[PDB]
C-alpha cells in the first residue's frame, strides 16, 4: 500500500552553497588618503592663520584702550 | 577579542539544535553506534541543515 517515506533530498538536489572567502576591497588609494589628509591640514592652517591675525588685531585694540585709560 | 565568541556560539547553538533533533541530546548524543546509527533522521532535518549551511 504505502511506499517508502524517509528524510531525503528534494529531486534535483539543493541549491549551491557559498564557501569561498569573501573579504571585499572597499576602495581608496594610499595616494588619495594622503592627499585628503594634506588638504584638510592645509585648509585648517589657512583658517587658523586668518583667525589668529584677527585675534592679534583685537588684542592690539584692547591694549590701546588700556593705554588710553592708564594716566 | 571576546566578540566573535558570541557571534559564533549562536551558530554553535543552532548545531546543538541539530544534535538534539537527531538524537534528543544537545551534546552527548551517543548516536553513532558500532553497527551504524541509532535512529533515522527526522523528516525535516535535511532542509534545516541546508538552510543553516
Amino acid at each position: 500500500a504505502s511506499k517508502v517515506k524517509q528524510d531525503m533530498p528534494p529531486p534535483g538536489g539543493y541549491g549551491p552553497i557559498d564557501y569561498k572567502r569573501n573579504l571585499p576591497r572597499r576602495g581608496l588609494s594610499g595616494y588619495s588618503m594622503f592627499a585628503v589628509g594634506i588638504g584638510t591640514l592645509l585648509f585648517g592652517y589657512w583658517s587658523m592663520m586668518k583667525w589668529n591675525r584677527e585675534r592679534r588685531r583685537l588684542q592690539i585694540e584692547d591694549f590701546e584702550a588700556r593705554i588710553a585709560l592708564m594716566p | 577579542a571576546m566578540t566573535p565568541f558570541f557571534w559564533m556560539f549562536e551558530e554553535r547553538e543552532k548545531m546543538f539544535e541539530f544534535y538534539e533533533r537527531v538524537s534528543g541530546a544537545r551534546m552527548h548524543a551517543a548516536y553513532i553506534r558500532p553497527g551504524g546509527v541509532h535512529q533515522d533522521l527526522p523528516l525535516g532535518l535535511l532542509d534545516d541543515i541546508y538552510e543553516f549551511s
